[PDB]
RNA sequence: UAAAGACCAG
């Protein structure tokens, strides 16, 4: 418990089961998952007690949080990635649901909306009912890359008296960001408002996903026959760029940079290349992936995974490291009995060329293994020490 | 496995042969020729930390052998065997790994932590300890009503008995999104 | 461990089918996937349920009182 | 004939390949759940056990009992044990079996479905009879025994459905699909690089009219037939998993109106 | 050890009713409909149907929460016309089309060899 | 340290959590057996006499 | 050829092998 | 209950960046030579290829719950094939005396541009959009 | 129980979260898992032949 | 937990007719969410199933030993060699509508662990229990039903 | 009832 956040007044509401039920929007707060945390609740005894915990630690008040002045709690997970699609310009939704979508706000006036179509079909549009939780009074305007007042790429985000007139919702909305749609309605609206609000978005944009439907399989994890020999040459060239300034150091013909060893001088510049490679390596994929695919999807809502990831599953892991230097020689002049003697290669020093999709070979596999259990040490004392700083 | 290049006929080779093999395997459909044989026939000696330093290893048997006269393009992609002075070679790289870790499937294909990570759960997974936990009194023991060996395998499975005494069961598992639960 | 009496995922029973799989073997000497097949077991999930079964009763059989 | 209407193509003793057209989808699938979970059954549900020298334990016996489909064909013509009049139970409301086995082999006894002795008046009706398809009639191998294992039970059927638990769904698997080519566009392939080409198309493709590609887009559409596969467990003729599966959600609707009356009053 | 009677998910507990019968104020002739012990196999149905009386201006319902075996149903139609009847009706014409189901299946399974 | 900053107390429970997406933000589910045993002692007043006497 | 070369699926053989005499405790017991 | 703008303008060009269901498309005037138009049109309840005789028509009447048919027989405005819905955002005034205002539709976008509609086009909610052939 | 009869220990120096031991060494390819090591407190000091 | 240190608790049970299913009438025992996957870029999990999906349909003992051969590619053309998608993917109805799934769903067989750590072994309230006989406060451990 | 220890959860 490092936060004031990590102590919340809660409303009871006793159900059957074993377990605390919570809400997921304060989920982070707490930083809690369900893989098995438990949580501990306690019950205030004087009606005085009830009081404080009511009036100063709802988790309602809570929301926008001094700690950084800005929000403490948003969307996440199903809600996001689904509020996202619920959301695209391609997304319609007809009558038979829109009805009871709109049944689901439990604050909902009671007014079916007129539809954004009427012509052939009558429709309705995500944003158009997604904007029946956000209540009037809502005002929003961002402009992220190519906006226009008429957003060609529906980017940014234009809401007007409580109603999206265009641009897809996704994190930097109705995430824990600053001008977020939350800080807003908070400092707006009231607390109780926007606790509501929370409930509502989810109801909504929840329930419309459980039949959209959503997943994610290795067929997400496959980039186009071509995009990959694009990556393994890119890898290559790469690898040429090191036996290159490799050689160019075996001559002697090398300037230190001043501060530097020559050594020192040369492996920072192999770092470098190879690490450059990956990251087109990885680039390459991410661009070739449609908006289709479900990573990518995740990726898009900001619900999660990133850049990194669908590099490192799809084209190229990298290289992997220890202290900061590549792999180092723990046997006399190597990295491992399959070497000979000094060798600086990128696949003597740590460099895992391929992707998580393609496997690690026995020497890539035992490399990567040396870099991360480097990180569950550091994880390991970054913990303790921060521990003891903290209090 | 031992390299000696002692190859009459060509370069350098390991000392065991296709031979070896079936006599053994012939020794395993008698249920003469052991492990202790391979052994004494100098064909495959002990490596300590220490030796280890002064030798050269060869991860395949083939594949780090032949010389040089394409490639699929969905493998992994491994470097080369452009070395001579081979003289020893790897019984197999997944020994690498111990008990906990051969249970998992297609290590070489995740997060290098997440591997330790499941190679903590399993001793906290649930199966068949021994089959005599109807005769032991010990405290606290849990059997799981119907064990289910694994589809997806490891050759090393084989030899730590997972086959016969599972901790799991395979189950149908759709990854979607859903009641959102 | 004995047959599970029905497929935990879809509900066919397969409580029977224990004997006639193992005699398609061991017997007749056919090759398990088809084995299955030929007791009806069409879809994976009824089809994984004997396939994968260890049925260690047969030494817990083996002890003695 | 008048409305919704079927097309029954295969069909046997365990299954019914037919083709329900001219309904709801939100009609079919109701009828699809139904038969899965609230067609009545009869079931093992209570288990007595004076002796078990089994290398299984008690409940562990008790479970697959319960998982042995009984014979319910007259199952509507037997009272729930929580209406009958009854303390407890009765030949009105349940059905009695016995189980008796010892190891008098010298080698591995064998104990099965067939084993169960009914032992309570069935005041003539089918059911209680454990159902066995197996070759050499036998069905369902309950458990085996050593040398002088016993074991004597007493097991007591009673009706019940799905909901209370799965032991008493008669259903066992339903297939359902409509729309094969999609046109209602009630999807949207995953895919490489041709969807066509990297979804398998399915038997049902046939029995409709392919798609067409210069013509528009169909929004009036709506889904109509669908082909649905109704196996059995054998509890009940696979035929009835339908009928009284359109019977009993008929008798669901039905109540509602009831219900709406006796509310009427005041 | 928090695992309710699974029965409860089907009989009425003690003076429960299946249906209970508030007038939503939100709207003009519009009506909420607390189904009691039921889920979406006789909900999305009665939905359904209700959606084809176009004397019926709107009709939803929802399972407010997994754990509990119980829905909402709001209806709401054309003044004047009652929705307790546009129900009764909607409820009626299932049954109907349901019976005529049950006809054709059997004619049709008679027909039969196997 | 151990028994004045901080100490054990009485009225607290604890166990395993889960997500709901059903339960408004700052509600908190919790299982009928553990609310049988955490109590508030309500004082009698004429403002609830009667609905304490009934779970009385 | 009671003396080719050994391929990949070979080597198992040598380890079905290891195990038959030494066995998974080995060390504990030596 | 009446009208405030009326033309048919030719597709110079219909675009779809990753949307399998909706285009935006762009067409000019055939009357007015200052007159563009810019809009999002579900293309899957309506196709619009390159060049085209479009009607665009705008106006607010034939707003309280929305009734589904009933109108079997009622008015029908809808003497076109493509009805939207939706509000005017901003009236940008692009120099000159070239006024143009923004629509969107639950999303779907639109840009007019020329000043004829002086005292017609509203800057309100109400706003059918209206299109044939 | 296999996997907890080929375990190994190896004391320390109190504080001692240094890492330069817990860290997978290079020798120990073939002869220690790489991947099989408790998490925390005893993280690296604590092998599986 | 599967065993690739993606584990997790049940958050609820459905039954048959509310699960999501395969219009071949097969329908899961267990869903785990899609998030699950980006981060920890945890693969081997993917391939599991979709080799087992294939070992299920074929009875063979599917290999997915460490360093081999085998790849997504040849695994997804034997899969595609039953009738279904190649990779993993099939189409799914929502149990509540019976509508079509608007997305396709990674499916098929994975084995998966029941870890200890069971709920009503942890769930635990005390209030006003047994006190310590020193300091006179609560007593350590929900085992001695302390605070 | 109270210690000291090992193992283990997030
Ligand atoms: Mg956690
Ligand atoms: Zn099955
Ligand atoms: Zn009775």
């Amino acid at each position: 418990s490092l936060h004031k956040m990590s102590m919340m007044a809660h409303r009871v509401k006793v159900i059957p089961y074993s377990t605390f039920r919570l809400n997921l929007s304060v989920t982070s707060p707490y930083n809690a998952d369900f893989d098995g945390d438990e949580m501990n609740l306690h019950v205030p005894q004087s009606e005085e007690t009830r009081a404080e915990l009511s009036q100063l630690c709802a988790v309602p008040l809570q929301i926008v949080s001094p700690q950084s002045n800005k929000p403490c709690m948003g969307i996440v997970q199903d809600t996001l990635c689904g509020i996202r699609k619920l959301t695209l310009r391609d997304t319609f939704i007809e009558l038979d649901q829109v009805l009871n979508m709109l049944y689901w706000v439990p604050d909902w006036d009671g007014v079916i909306p007129t539809p954004a179509i009427i012509k052939p079909k009558p429709l309705w549009s995500g944003k158009q009912i997604l904007s029946v939780a956000i209540p009037n009074g809502i005002h929003l305007q961002r402009f992220d890359e190519g906006t226009t007042l008429l957003s060609p790429k529906d980017n940014g985000m234009l809401i007007i008296d409580g109603q999206i007139i265009f641009g897809v919702v996704e994190k930097k909305t109705v995430g824990s960001s600053n001008g977020g749609l939350i800080h807003v309605v908070t400092r707006e609206k009231g607390p109780q408002v926007c606790a509501k609000l929370f409930g509502n978005i989810q109801k909504v944009v929840n329930f419309w996903l459980l039949h959209n439907g959503f997943s994610t399989g290795i067929g997400d994890t496959i980039a186009d026959g071509p995009t990959m020999r694009e990556i393994t040459e890119t890898i290559a060239e790469a690898k040429k760029k090191v036996l290159d300034v490799t050689k160019e150091a075996q001559a002697n013909l090398l300037t230190a940079k001043h501060g530097m060893t020559l050594r020192e001088s040369f492996e920072d510049n192999v770092v470098r290349f190879l690490n450059e490679a990956r990251d087109k390596a990885g680039r390459l994929a991410e661009v070739n992936l449609k908006d289709l695919n479900n990573v990518k999807q995740m990726v898009m809502a900001g619900s999660k995974g990133s850049f990194i990831n669908i590099a490192q599953m799809s084209a190229c892991v990298g290289q992997q490291s220890v202290e900061g230097k590549r792999i180092a020689f723990g046997f006399v002049d190597r990295t491992l009995p399959h070497f000979s003697k000094d060798d600086y290669s990128p696949e003597s020093k740590g460099f895992v060329e391929n992707s998580y999709l393609r496997g690690l070979t026995p020497q890539e596999f035992f490399f990567h293994a040396m870099g991360g259990r480097e990180g569950l040490i550091d994880t390991a004392v970054k913990t303790a020490e921060t521990g003891y700083i903290q209090r | 496995f031992i390299v000696e290049d002692d190859e009459s006929l060509g370069h350098k080779e390991l000392k065991v042969r296709k031979g070896h093999i079936a006599k053994l395997m012939a020794t395993e459909y008698q249920d003469e020729y052991t492990w202790s044989s391979l052994l004494n026939e100098g064909l495959v000696e002990y490596i300590d930390a220490e030796e280890e330093e002064s030798i050269l290893i060869a991860m395949q048997p083939e594949d780090l052998e032949p010389a040089e006269a394409d490639v699929d393009p969905a493998k992994r992609i491994r470097v080369s065997h452009h070395a001579t002075t081979f003289t020893h070679c790897e019984i197999h790289p997944s020994m690498i790994l111990g008990v906990a870790a051969s249970i998992i499937p297609f290590p070489d294909h995740n997060q290098s932590p997440r591997n330790t990570y499941q190679s903590a759960m399993g001793k906290q997974a649930m199966g068949v300890f021994l089959t005599n936990y109807n005769v032991r009194m010990d405290t606290m023991a849990n059997i799981l009503y119907y064990p289910q060996k694994p589809l997806g395998t490891t050759r090393a499975m084989e030899y730590l008995k997972f086959r016969e005494l599972p901790a799991g069961q395979n189950a149908i598992v759709a990854i979607a999104c859903y009641s959102g639960y | 461990m004995i047959v599970p009496v029905r497929c935990f995922s879809c509900g066919k029973v397969v409580g029977d089918k224990w004997e006639s799989y193992l005699n398609l073997l061991q017997e007749d000497e056919l090759d398990e996937g088809t084995a299955l097949s030929r007791l009806g077991l069409k879809r994976y999930c009824c089809r994984r349920m004997i396939l994968t079964h260890v049925d260690l009763i047969e030494k817990f059989l083996r002890y003695n009182p | 004939e008048e409305g919704p209407q079927v097309k029954i193509r295969e069909a046997s003793k365990d299954n019914v390949d037919f083709i329900l057209s001219n309904v709801d989808l939100a009609m079919a699938n109701s009828l699809r759940r139904v038969m899965i979970a609230e067609i009545p059954t009869l079931a093992i549900d209570s288990v007595e056990v004076e002796t078990n020298t089994t290398v299984l334990a008690d409940e562990f016996i008790a479970h697959r009992l319960g998982l042995i489909p009984l014979q319910s064909m007259d199952i509507e013509q037997l009272e729930y044990s929580r209406d009958c009049f009854c303390e407890d139970h009765c030949d009105k409301c349940s059905v009695v079996l016995t189980l008796q086995a010892f190891g008098e082999s010298e080698s591995t006894t064998n104990v099965y479905s067939k084993d169960l002795v009914i032992v309570s008046n069935l005041m003539g009706r089918n059911i209680g009879h454990p159902i066995i398809q197996d070759k050499e009639g036998n069905g369902v191998l309950i458990c085996k025994l050593r040398k002088g294992q016993e074991l004597k039970l007493t097991c007591v059927a009673k009706k019940g459905i799905a909901k209370e638990h799965a032991k008493w769904g008669p259903a066992a698997a339903i297939e359902f699909e409509y729309d094969p080519w999609n046109k209602l566009k009630h999807t949207d392939y995953w895919y490489e690089q041709d969807s066509a080409k990297e979804w398998p198309q399915s038997k049902n493709c046939e029995y409709e009219d392919p798609p067409n590609e210069g013509d528009p887009f169909d929004y009036k559409a709506q889904a109509d037939t669908f082909y649905m596969n109704v196996e059995s467990v054998g509890s009940i003729p696979v035929d009835q998993v339908v009928v009284r599966g359109i019977d009993t959600l008929q008798k669901k609707v039905a109540s509602i109106l009831l219900a709406l009356t006796q509310m009427d009053q005041d | 050890m928090n695992a309710p009677d699974r029965f409860e998910l089907f009989l009425l507990g003690e003076g429960e009713s299946k249906l209970k019968i508030d007038p939503d104020t939100k709207a003009p002739n519009a009506v909420v409909i607390t189904f009691e012990k039921e889920d979406h196999t006789l909900g999305n149905l009665i939905r359904a149907e209700l959606l084809n009386d176009r004397k019926v201006l709107f009709a939803a319902y929802k399972v407010e929460h997994p754990f509990f075996a119980r829905f909402k149903l709001r209806i709401q139609t054309t003044e004047g016309y009652d929705p307790k009847d546009a129900l009764k009706n909607a409820c009626n014409s299932i049954i109907n089309k349901l019976g005529a189901l049950k006809t054709n299946f059997e004619t049709e399974w008679n027909l039969q060899t196997l | 340290r151990g028994n004045l900053m901080g100490k054990r107390v009485d009225f607290s429970a604890r166990t395993v959590i889960s997500g709901d997406p059903n339960l408004e933000l700052d509600q908190v589910g919790v299982p009928k057996s553990i609310a049988k045993t955490l109590t508030y002692p309500e004082v009698v007043t004429p403002y609830n006499i009667d609905r304490l006497t009934q779970l009385v | 050829d009671e003396s080719a070369p050994i391929t990949a699926e070979d080597s198992w053989a040598v380890i079905s092998a290891f195990f038959r005499e030494k066995g998974l405790v080995s060390q504990q017991l030596d | 209950s009446n009208t405030l703008f009326d033309d048919i303008f030719q597709v110079s060009e219909v675009d779809p960046g990753r949307y399998n269901k909706v285009c935006r498309i762009e067409a000019a005037s055939t009357t007015q030579d200052q007159c563009k138009l810019t809009l999002d049109i579900n293309v899957e309840l309506f196709p619009v290829a390159a060049q085209d005789s479009l009607t665009v028509t705008i106006a607010s009447s034939l707003t309280r719950s929305w009734r589904p048919p009933q109108a079997g027989d009622r008015s029908l405005a809808d003497d076109y094939d493509y009805v939207m819905y939706g509000t005017a955002y901003k009236f940008e005034e692009v120099s000159k005396d070239l006024i143009a205002v923004y629509y969107s539709f639950g999303g779907l976008l639109m840009r007019l541009e020329g000043n004829y509609r002086n005292l017609n086009n509203l800057k309100q909610e109400n706003a059918y959009l209206l299109i044939r052939r | 129980t296999l996997s907890h009869l080929r375990r190994t220990n190896t004391p320390i120096g109190r504080d001692g979260k240094l890492a330069k031991p817990r860290q997978l060494h290079n020798t120990h390819w073939g002869l220690v898992c790489p991947a099989e090591t408790p998490e925390g407190q005893a993280c690296g000091l604590v092998k599986n032949l | 937990a599967s065993r690739h240190g993606q584990k997790g608790t049940i958050g609820i049970t459905y039954r048959r007719e509310d699960m999501p299913f395969t219009a071949e009438g097969i329908v899961p025992d267990l869903i785990i969410n899609p998030h699950a996957i980006p981060s920890r870029m945890t693969v081997a999990h993917l391939i599991e199933c979709l080799l087992s999906k294939v070992a299920a349909l074929s009875g063979n003992e599917g290999d997915a030993s460490p360093f081999t051969d085998i790849t997504v590619e040849g695994i997804s053309k034997l899969l595609r060699e039953h009738g279904y998608q190649s990779r993993g993917f099939e189409v799914m109805y929502n149990g509540h509508t019976g509508k079509k799934l608007m997305a396709q769903i990674f499916f098929g067989p994975t084995y998966y662990q029941r870890l200890r750590h069971m709920v009503d072994d942890k769930i635990h309230a005390r209030a006003r229990g047994p006190m310590q006989v020193l300091t006179r406060q609560p007593v350590e451990g929900r085992s001695r039903d302390g605070g």
